């Protein structure tokens, strides 16, 4: 698997009624892992992809940003590393997906639908819970869409 | 269906 897989993959989604599939979202977290070397263009790629995919996709992008920022997570605990500021490192694609995470979740709230803007809830939940963001990040976006 | 698990 290379990194055109890594954007095919990702391209396909968008013949996903819903936008969502656990396997692919398995393949993505799973090359995440093997090419954190690259992780800067993965980074973005899966930033801009929730800028770009459609309104009823938001979430399953949202899905993707939580399945490789929970993993990488998971291993600057078991590494004890916080490089937010070196690139290549698990801590800074985290540092780089927590700059642009409000704007990307004002934006995934304001275009689901009321389903959809529920499961946005219960990944706030996660993330508020599992440290994945700054909490006041997440707590401007609770104050303003969830309350 | 294929979907993601929240875990
Ligand atoms: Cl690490």
């Amino acid at each position: 698997m290379d990194f055109q897989n890594f954007v095919a993959t990702l391209e396909s989604f968008k013949d996903l009624k819903s936008g969502i599939s656990g396997s692919r979202i398995k393949k993505l977290t799973t090359y995440a892992l093997d090419h954190i070397d690259i992780e800067s263009k993965i980074i973005s790629l899966i930033i801009d992809y929730s800028r770009l995919c459609p309104d009823s996709h938001k979430l399953g992008s949202l899905y993707i940003i939580d399945s490789i920022g929970r993993a990488y997570l998971d291993e600057t605990r078991s590494n004890s590393n916080s490089s937010s500021n070196k690139p290549g490192t698990c801590a800074h694609a985290i540092n780089t997906l927590g700059e642009v995470i409000q704007e990307l979740l004002s934006d995934a709230i304001a275009k689901s639908n009321q389903d959809h803007k529920e499961k946005i809830r219960m990944l706030l939940d996660i993330w508020d819970r599992s440290g994945l963001f700054q909490k006041s990040y997440l707590n401007a976006i609770r104050s303003k869409c969830f309350a | 269906e294929d979907p993601y698990d929240l875990n």
